[PDB]
């Protein structure tokens, strides 16, 4: 949930102060990079996948993207096309036909 | 016997190509059931055997027919989906 999501960013914030001190590098200019050094050199583990390895990531990079609750207290949906189930896709799909109408009426570099 | 020669089933050749005058002639003989029919009194088909043959081919013919007349009927639309997307 947000309020877990927010404590866990507030616990690496705090963490990656704590390593920036252990490593002897200076808090303000610790990146990800160096974070993950200092991780590995702590941590050393030789695991073939780099997954089960240890890592100390943001809470964003770490957790899936959640789905927010997709209605209010009142219980209505906010999506005028929730009940589809597939709301944001046929959101798209909407948007996607609303412009080809108007094009219609008015009228090796990337994959 | 009794009838004139070369006047019932006889076709003639355009220009030599025998090939076509025969498939003309084989055309005419199958339109006409000529060819089933000689297949058929190869062997004596008895009256029931008969019987349940001609009510199939009915039978399939309705079928067939029904389902011409559907398919041509939808053929018109195997047009392109014109609320492609919607």
């Amino acid at each position: 949930t947000e309020d877990f999501i927010k404590k866990q960013i507030e616990e690496f914030n705090i963490g990656k102060r704590h390593l920036a001190n252990m490593m002897g590098e200076d808090p303000e200019t610790f990146t990800q990079e160096d974070i993950d050094r200092a991780i590995a050199y702590l941590f050393p583990s030789g695991l073939f996948e780099k997954r089960a390895r240890p890592v100390m990531k943001h809470p964003e990079q770490i957790f899936p993207r959640q789905r927010a609750i997709q209605w209010g207290e009142d219980g209505r949906p906010f999506h005028y096309l929730f009940y589809t189930g597939k709301q944001s896709y046929y959101s798209l799909m909407h948007d996607v036909y609303g412009m080809l109408l108007n094009l219609e009426k008015h009228q090796i570099g990337s994959r | 016997a009794k009838h004139l020669k070369f006047i019932a089933r006889t076709v003639m050749v355009q220009e030599g190509n025998v090939e076509s005058a025969y498939r003309t002639l084989n055309r005419i003989l199958t339109m006409d059931g000529l060819i089933e029919d000689i297949k058929h009194r190869r062997y004596y088909e008895k009256p029931c055997r008969r019987r349940q043959r001609e009510s199939y081919e009915r039978c399939r013919r309705i079928y067939n027919m029904e389902m011409a007349r559907k398919i041509n009927f939808l053929m018109r639309k195997n047009r392109a989906d014109p609320w492609q997307g919607c």
